[PDB]
């Protein structure tokens, strides 16, 4: 079973939760501090140990992050310590967000060229990608020497290579088969 | 409302409705674009429901959106499905347009009450000799043709067929499960060149078709037949292999998450095989006659599937492969085979006498066998000597050619009569043809063309 | 016989064409990996965009 | 590590978020997880005894053979297939 | 060795080269074990869909969990790592098919392993595929000759039909279903031999009787051997298959040969324990049956109105057929086991070989009392059918009465005329490999037992009056063994004329 | 770069790497406290892998740093393995200091391709009665001595080292997989005492040796057999026992995290058994001889190892536990034993004829067995007491005193011709010896010295 | 037939030789999906040296 079918359950209450309630970013938040502090080397053995219970584990949790965690979010973390379930903190956090990006009708885009690209050509990228795909696309540039000309292009599972690796790379396959 | 294929492993399937929303047990989905059919086996929790597909899976991707029919595979039953071929979603699966359906029924359905049981006992003639001495079967009864592979349950079903379907005023069922798609068609155009056709349902699974297919056509034929039960009609029920509708659901057992019981059978084996037999019954309304083959795996009748369908049958006929083996057709055990009606009380005492003067001779003669290997024939008493070449004359004298098998035997297809068996077994049992050579009861009909052979 | 020597003929064609192929992508690697620069991107980057 | 449990689902945990002690307020009730081949999972009914019998919506009645440390493993007495999840 | 031939060879490929983009769907290889692959993020995969791996690796989507993908590489696993890139093709698994794979070997993905050049075929299809309807098919009424009179007389076998080969090892199972291969060279029924998990040399050495018996122009072999991915061994029953339904769906006769269904089922058992599939009867998958049940039920007979409809009209008033013989390796007569069981209930009928018959030296060793064709007579000419009628169960019936009457004082003419004949037809039953006989040959053999000309002649004599009765009917009597080859028909005129010749042979030989 | 030791079990160990630097499948990796070598079976994800080690996994523990290599084990190969003992990991173990190797070669490899393949037909002659009876061997094929523990597999190999070695002037490559210490002391002495030593190649991995060891020890010595076959060579490649490879894969299994298959094997063993049996070929560049011995579990030749190596062989020698029972050595079974050889047009029809003839007989007397032992050999017929005595005759005259074999009677060992063994079987079956006594064939090598000892 | 084949080789041998370098500028063009002979010809005198 895959940490995704094990943390599915709980992200997916946590943003029904923080959606029903209008609480989205205080979540975001507040799961963001979770997992980043459940993930920290003196947290992460404290929530190993044999001799504590699962309420002392959680409460030890919920006393660090304090401000961070609303009434909820406190009870949200007695309930992932009760079900045994603290190591998946990190991976609840991410598929919350999925749900919200989904949700929120936005998709974040890697992009990847040879060497940089001006701003014309992003929005013109962008503007192309939001009408294909009608959700708001967040481009986030980068470079990468590897590619000898043109750019990549990844919507999430899709892709798109406009790259000259990519037509060498089809060549030497055609050429060997 | 609509739900979202989430896993495809094999035939199963997992879908995700909202909580809301979730389809119930047994419950039809269908998925959107692909041309497939889903059954709810099981609510998992969460909104996920399993389900076997009623199609190939090759075609399905995860994601694909699924709707919820809010009921159970319903198929068109009534006088419209006479003269037709169907597949387990009821869609004709012959090249003459659209059903004349009026009414359709949900294929899962509760077994009639203790209080609507019939209690009939009218003998029905077969016209095989075997059968209508150690067998009689009588109308609105079960009928279980047990045999191996390779020895005979299509061949003496389709003799059956042609003695009973033809000559009965009713409708017929015919359901072919798990059968070669040859046999399938090759019934057919016997059904349609003997202008019987008009009569009969015809519902094909074959074994090229999907695990989900095979676990549900037996109930697609029951729920026609039942359909012209409660009208008060006298209904025949025909199918070619009633094992497959078992091993349908020990393929697909272990991806259900169901752990395996005894010979690698789903833990259900005893329950599902009851929900289906529990319904082919005759009852106070109207009465249905059935003849089931039965399959049994490497020739071994303790094989819990088998052993399972003994108790749901009035008539067990036990083909034999060591009689095959030997050219005697049909390869029917006298001992092995039984019927309910075999019964002084419900037959008559000279036909009892005879039954049990045969077995009674063919018993003493198995002991014997094995000893004449050895030790030979001179070393045994005056009267086990003549009761060995007796028994001998029996064993050849329960062979019969069919009609079905001229392809198969050469010779011509006899019919023998109920009066005619008996005066012919009597006269074996009493020394009457002591005279005659064993091999002139090899494949002769009645007793007279036993006489008639010697000759030749 | 006269099959096999067909056989072990055209076998032998394959093998030098393999070596062939390998140079033709190892040059051709080269050749773009000199002829191309931010003048070649204003005309891929564009291109893909109307893809 | 281990698989999910049958009390791990999010209509459950999303209940815990308002109130923490959601369950044990009504001891003598629970709710039907999963249903399959005649057995129902439960979650709650905290104080049901090994052996007795639960009620169910429409007459139908089951049994309790599995305690489970998350929750109740229950037989049905009679026909299942009419249960649902909720 | 032309020059500048190879430079436009290659410049074809160039000036071809797809320069524009593709939008496609891709994942992440997570773990490599044993020739399976996990992936992330393969959203549209379908259930059987090819993936595109680096370097020109493909492998097969199988497993669709909610959180990953399980894929089977077809080919070798060890060069792919954690982090590449997994593509998806738009196309379920396709092989080339045509009469240009005809006198070639070929892999299971249909590429040439025979080092005689490319296969310039003009077609693909799908490995996996539904068989044709009930109403689309036509009854089994014609002949398929394996060249044997034990198995033609007593046997016999269809165009459309399943006949399953079965016994140990080393009793002849190759020796049987090569030899019908050969015998269809003249026949015009075009043949496919599927090799699952043999040894290379071994199938190297069945390709090279098909040659010295000029039998490989007319067959297409298809090789899996035991070093390749079980992936490979596993679908190469499937990928011959539908090589060989090709010729089917256009209204031409093809044969099939599986050497081994017991090895492609080990195959499958392999992949599916690796893909953690819960195990069954003997740790085979659950599905164990649907695997060869799907494979076999696509040899059949197809309807004029089925190849009318499959070819637009090009071809009418023409029936087509595929015809399989699948082999199975039984442990110590073993049948009682799992895959054998499967099997032996889906075949149209079976031939079992005896190892204390083939030690015996009836080498063809075909035990005819377990033995039985479903199609009989239907499959047979008019001579073989008159001339075979009831020889399988009187056969079944001498073995029997030879042993009840073995050590028992002398009985009487019944027993002494059935004992006497039984041994005579158990002494012509036998044959040698690599020599078949025609229908004019098989004839005069069931003749001369049948219409009692054999009761003079000694046992040990049978064999070389058989030899001789031919050698002199094809020197003396040519016109009519050429008059019994055209269609197998038999009338009064020829059933003299056969008399004549033997009696007339007999008094002067 | 370099990882770290995470888990312990047994023989198998879990070693995490950075994810850039993650190590190839088959790749070897040295631990840095004690230079232990481990081999990569499969990447489980996050950077982790899972290896076999290559020796003792006492006093290791988590944490310990790991090194990557780049390559496979690569092991020294040509002219000068001749004479030496190497471990799996190609080090010398005769304590006669390094190898003066030029090259190493990584144990992996495809097979040979399907064009590459050999089409020889050769015949071997063995010296050995029964075996060049019906059994013939061939130049560049391989050959399988199957048999239970103690029926004669290391000494019949050891006479087959010894007479093949009489014709054959090229090198030997002895590859010693799981068997006993003392016996490769022994066979090492044995041919540095004869002077025979500097034309063979010696690896060796015992039963004293850990899992590891004994699982690729067998790719060794194939590696150094295929180097001398690639240079166009003809070489013998001797297998001390083929079973212990897949043996060893077998207790490996579990920890690898695979599911068991029948009888408690990994699901990978025919793939395991055709990836190195596929190896051991002869191909158009020289030619490998092979001779293999292979372990029955329990006397089982049903069971899935012994089943499944069949398959991979060009001739078959079944040996006999019943058969060395009665004294008879070697302890072939004539009727379970076979080769592809025994064909008219190889061997021609006159030896053909003559092992057809030895088999039918053999055959018969097998079938009276039962007869014999409950009513004597007094009861039966004319024909079958003249058939008897000549089995008797013929199953003695299979017996032969072996040149290896003096140590244990005192007997001298006798070479028989191919042309002698056909002439003494072929007078045997046309009764030229039925007034000589039985006990006059027991260890007498040709047939001469059958008559000479019928003097006595 | 081997000892013609090993005769006649070297003639292909040279002549495949000589084509290496049209093969690889015609393979960067199609890649470049432009003309590319004014970036080209240089190179295949510069780099044809190493093959
Ligand atoms: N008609 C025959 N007459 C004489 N010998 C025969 C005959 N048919 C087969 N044999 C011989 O018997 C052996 C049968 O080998 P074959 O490979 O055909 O059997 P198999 O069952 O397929 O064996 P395997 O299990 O190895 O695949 C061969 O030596 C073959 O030459
Ligand atoms: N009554 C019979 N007359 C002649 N042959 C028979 C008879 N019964 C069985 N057989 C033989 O067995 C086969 C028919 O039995 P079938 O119905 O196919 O058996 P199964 O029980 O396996 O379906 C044919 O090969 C046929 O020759
Ligand atoms: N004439 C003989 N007398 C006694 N033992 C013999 C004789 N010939 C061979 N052997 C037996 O041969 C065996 C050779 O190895 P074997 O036990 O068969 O194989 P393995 O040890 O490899 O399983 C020895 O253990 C020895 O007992
Ligand atoms: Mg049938
Ligand atoms: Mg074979
Ligand atoms: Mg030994």
């Amino acid at each position: 079973a895959e940490l995704t079918t094990l943390a599915r359950p709980y992200a997916k209450a946590a943003f029904e939760y923080a959606q029903a309630h209008q609480q989205l970013a205080d979540w975001s938040a507040a799961l963001g501090v979770l997992a980043a502090v459940s993930q920290d080397d003196t947290v992460r053995q404290l929530l190993k140990e044999p001799q504590l219970t699962s309420s002392a584990k959680a409460q030890s949790l919920i006393d660090v992050c304090g401000d961070k965690l609303n009434a909820p979010a406190q009870n949200f973390v007695r309930t992932v310590a009760e079900n045994k379930r603290l190591e998946l903190l990190p991976t609840i956090a991410e598929m919350y967000e999925q749900l919200k990006a989904e949700q929120e009708k936005s998709v974040e885009v890697e992009v990847t060229s040879a060497f940089t690209l001006s701003k014309e050509q992003q929005d013109k990228l962008a503007k192309a990608l939001s009408a294909r795909l009608s959700r708001e696309v967040r481009l986030h540039a980068s470079e990468d020497a590897s590619l000898i000309g043109g750019v990549i292009i990844r919507a999430g599972d899709l892709v798109i290579d406009g790259s000259v690796r990519g037509k060498l790379a089809k060549l030497a396959e055609a050429l060997k088969s | 409302s609509s739900g979202r294929i989430v896993q495809i492993i094999g035939a199963v399937i997992d879908v995700e409705f909202p909580r809301d929303a979730v389809p119930s047990i047994y419950e039809a989905l269908k998925v959107q674009g692909v041309e497939t059919t889903l059954e709810v086996q099981q609510q998992l929790g969460d909104g996920v429901v399993r389900s076997i597909a009623m199609g190939s899976t090759e075609g399905l991707k995860r994601g694909l959106n699924v709707d919820s029919t809010g009921a159970a595979i319903s198929v068109p039953v009534g006088k419209a499905t006479l003269g037709r071929i169907m597949d387990v979603l009821g869609n004709p699966i012959d090249e003459a347009g659209p059903i004349g359906e009026e009414e359709r029924w949900g294929i899962h359905r509760e077994a009639p009450s203790y209080a609507d049981q019939a209690g009939g006992n009218e003998l029905l003639e077969t016209g095989i000799k075997v059968i209508d001495l150690v067998c009689p079967f009588a109308k609105g009864g079960k009928v279980g043709l047990f045999g191996g592979a390779g020895v005979g349950k299509t061949v003496n079903m389709m003799e059956l067929i042609r003695n009973i379907a033809i000559e009965h005023s009713g409708y017929s069922v015919f359901a072919g499960v798990g059968e070669r798609t040859r046999e399938g068609n090759d019934f057919y155009h016997e059904m349609k060149d003997s202008n019987v056709l008009d009569k009969v349902a015809l519902v094909y699974g074959q074994m090229n078709e999907p695990p989900g297919n095979r676990l549900r056509v037996a109930l697609t034929g029951l729920t026609m037949a039942e359909k012209f039960r409660d009208e008060g009609r006298d209904v025949l029920l025909f199918i070619d292999n009633i094992y497959r509708y078992t091993l349908a659901g020990t393929e697909v057992s272990a991806l259900l998450g169901r752990m395996p019981s005894a010979v690698g059978y789903q833990p259900t084996l005893a329950e599902e095989m009851g929900v289906l037999q529990e319904r082919i019954t005759s009852t106070k309304k109207g009465s249905i006659t059935s003849i089931q083959a039965v399959y049994v795996p490497a020739d071994d009748l303790t094989d819990p599937s088998p052993a399972t369908t003994f108790a749901h049958l009035d008539a067990t006929v036990v083909l034999s492969r060591d009689i095959a083996s030997l050219g005697i057709y049909p390869a029917v055990d006298p001992l092995d085979s039984t019927s309910r009606q075999l019964d002084p009380l419900v037959i008559g005492q000279d036909h009892y006498d005879t039954a049990r003067g045969v077995q009674y001779v063919l018993q003493r003669y198995k002991e014997l066998k094995d000893i004449i290997a050895i030790l030979g024939m001179d070393e045994l008493s005056e009267a086990d000597k003549l009761l060995v070449a007796r028994a001998r004359k029996i064993q050849r004298f329960l062979s019969q050619p069919f009609f079905v098998a001229e392809v198969f035997t050469g010779s011509p297809g006899k019919y023998v009569s109920l009066k005619d068996t008996i005066a012919g077994f009597k006269g074996i049992l009493n020394g009457d043809y002591d005279h005659l050579p064993e091999q002139a009861f090899y494949m002769v009909g009645g007793i007279e063309e036993a006489v008639e052979k010697a000759k030749k | 016989a006269q099959a096999e020597i067909e056989q072990e003929l055209n076998s032998v064609k394959d093998a030098l064409r393999a070596q062939v192929g390998a140079l033709a992508v190892t040059g051709a690697e080269k050749i773009l990996g000199a002829s191309i620069d931010a003048n070649a991107h204003e005309q891929l980057v564009s291109k893909l965009a109307a893809e | 590590m281990q698989q999910l449990n049958p009390s791990e689902i999010s209509e459950i945990i999303k209940g815990r978020i308002e109130k923490l002690d959601v369950a044990s307020q009504a001891r003598n009730e629970g709710t039907i997880v999963s249903v399959s081949d005649g057995i129902v999972r439960i979650y709650g009914l905290a104080d049901v005894m090994y052996g007795e019998m639960i009620e169910f919506p429409g007459g139908v009645y089951g049994m309790a053979l599995n305690l489970e440390q998350d929750s109740v493993g229950a037989v049905v007495l009679g026909e299942y297939q009419g249960l649902a999840e909720g | 060795l032309n020059p500048s031939e190879i430079s436009e060879i290659i410049k074809g490929r160039i000036e071809k080269l797809d320069v524009a983009s593709q939008a496609r769907n891709e994942g992440t290889i997570v773990s490599v074990s044993d020739g399976i692959v996990r992936i992330y993020g393969l959203a549209d995969v379908m259930y059987g869909e090819m993936i595109e791996f680096p370097g020109g690796v493909y492998g097969m989507a199988l497993n669709l969990e909610q959180d990953s993908v399980g894929a089977v590489v077809l080919g070798e696993y060890q060069g792919l790592a954690e982090g590449m890139n997994a593509k998806c093709t738009g196309r379920i698994l396709e092989v080339p098919v045509g009469p240009e794979l005809l006198g070639r070997v070929v892999d299971a993905l249909g590429n040439p392993i025979d080092g005689k050049g490319p296969i310039d075929a003009k077609a693909t299809d799908a490995v996996e595929k539904v068989a044709p309807g009930v109403i689309w098919r036509k009854s089994v009424d014609q002949p398929v000759q394996t060249g044997y009179k034990s198995v033609d007389a007593m046997i016999p076998v269809g165009r459309g039909q399943r006949e399953l080969i079965i016994g140990d090892r080393q009793i002849g199972k190759t020796a049987l279903a090569v030899d019908a291969i050969i015998n269809q060279k003249d026949s015009g029924i075009k043949c496919v031999y599927v090799a699952i998990g043999q040894k290379q040399s071994t199938i190297a050495n069945v390709v090279r009787k098909l040659e010295e018996n000029g039998a490989l122009a007319n067959t297409i072999v298809v090789a899996a051997s035991a070093s390749e991915s079980a992936a490979l061994q596993y679908l190469a029953p499937y990928s011959g298959c539908t090589m060989g339904e090709y010729f089917r769906d256009r209204g031409e006769d093809a044969l099939i040969v599986y050497d081994d269904l017991s090895k492609q089922a080990v195959a499958y058992r392999q992949i599916s324990l690796l893909l953690r599939r819960p195990p069954g009867r003997e740790a085979y998958p659950g599905d164990v049956f649907y695997l060869h049940s799907r494979l076999l039920e696509r040899a059949s007979r197809v309807s004029e109105e089925y190849v009318e409809k499959f070819t637009n009209g090009a071809v009418t008033g023409k029936t087509g057929s595929l015809t399989a013989l699948p082999i199975i390796e039984t442990q110590a007569g073993d049948v009682s086991a799992f895959v054998p069981t499967n099997v032996i209930s889906i075949t149209d009928g079976q031939i079992f070989l005896e190892s204390a018959m083939f030690n015996s030296g009836i080498r063809p060793a075909v035990n005819a009392g377990i033995s039985v064709s479903r199609v009989g007579g239907a499959a047979q000419t008019k001579i073989i059918k008159k001339l075979s009628g009831g020889i399988r169960t009187a056969l079944a019936q001498y073995r029997e009465l030879a042993a009840f009457a073995q050590f028992a004082s002398d009985l009487d003419e019944a027993t002494r005329k059935q004992l006497e004949h039984g041994q005579r037809v158990t002494e012509l039953m036998k044959q040698k490999q690599y020599a078949p006989m025609s229908i004019a040959e098989m004839s005069l053999s069931l003749y001369a037992a049948e219409r009692g000309f054999l009761q003079d002649v000694e046992i040990a004599k049978v064999g070389s009056f058989e030899q001789a009765l031919i050698s002199y009917f094809q020197r003396e009597h040519a016109a009519l063994l050429a008059k019994i080859n055209e269609k197998g028909d038999f009338n009064d005129e020829i059933d003299a004329g056969i008399k004549a010749g033997i009696e007339k042979f007999k008094a002067t030989q």
